């Protein structure tokens, strides 16, 4: 799935959008 | 397509590459040049100023 060079991470749906 | 999200990434680091090896040949060649045409130029200048 794409599209130190890059970030990675994970949260939580409430904040997705914003 | 999914393996172009490499193809803009793969590259990029590949020409990044590509322009170091510009700069650290390009350099060096002039490393070969420099290094070279200043010592065929001292025996030349020896002869030059032995005939006399």
């Amino acid at each position: 799935e794409f599209f130190v060079n890059y970030v990675t991470g994970v949260i939580a749906r409430d904040k997705v959008a914003t | 397509s999914q393996k172009n999200g490499i193809a803009t990434l793969l590259q990029a680091e590949k020409e990044a590459h590509e322009i170091v090896s510009k700069a650290r040949k390009y350099r060096q060649d002039k490393l070969k040049q420099a290094k070279t045409d200043a010592a065929k130029e001292i025996d030349s200048y020896k002869i030059q100023k032995d005939k006399e």
